[PDB]
């Protein structure tokens, strides 16, 4: 159960 | 990034497609299995999913990535059970699969199981991922 | 929106500064922490970081927004690695902080840890942010 990823670019 | 979630969902080999879609602002596919169906979901299809018409798609199902689906149980906007269960419309062809769409604060987690895979198993997998997402502010 | 990457990077409290710098064509800060150091990085400094000539690093370090740093390891331009570990230089018994700079296709990601945070932790956060970007063709 990984941590939430960055949002998509721009 | 989001690629790890798709790999995670598909890891047990029981599913054939998966996707995480942002529905707030401008619906976009954040990560989906390549060369499949969910990768082609459109903003219009997403609009239907989070829409106000919760019974119209009961006689006439809906489409995800072009694929026509039959809503067998709708609880997407319901407090707690934020999920929806569907089947792949075998209007033609032959194989029908179970799909589950779960909703979080910013995303829609979609899962499609392989032929024969018990629906509830797809629901469990899809529902637990979203539960992890919402507790993580997503 | 690039400021969301800044928020995301700053969330756990391990970092005191962060920035996403565009180095291609005309270099500029796409997003940084207001009131801090990285926000003041100059195009000259960005040019130093991406030039093929690494002579000065081993001469007496380099500056980031005026802040002088010592180069612990430079693999920034090296494929498959694309990272550079630094350390701020201080006067007096003022603390020194770990700084990591990773590069992508169009971006430079900068992170300054707080006093006491290990460089290895700073390197992972940065590298993970850089891998996500390069996957999105950034």
């Amino acid at each position: 159960p990984p941590p939430p990823p960055p949002p998509p670019p721009p | 990034g989001w690629n790890a979630y798709i790999d995670n969902l598909m890891a047990d080999g029981t599913c054939q497609d998966a996707a995480i879609v942002g529905y707030k602002d401008s619906p976009s596919v954040w990560a989906a299995v390549p060369g499949k169906t969910f990768v082609n979901i459109t903003p219009a299809e997403v609009g239907v999913l989070v829409g106000k018409d919760r019974s119209s798609f009961y006689v006439n199902g809906l489409t995800l990535g072009g694929q026509k689906c039959s809503v067998i149980r709708d609880s997407l906007l319901q407090d707690g059970e934020f999920s929806m269960d569907l089947r792949t419309k075998s209007t033609g062809g032959a194989p029908t699969f179970n799909v589950t769409v779960t909703k979080t604060d910013k995303t829609l987690v979609l899962l499609m199981g392989k032929e024969g895979v018990h629906g509830g198993l797809i629901n469990k997998k899809c529902y637990e991922m979203a539960s992890h997402l919402r507790r993580s502010q997503y």
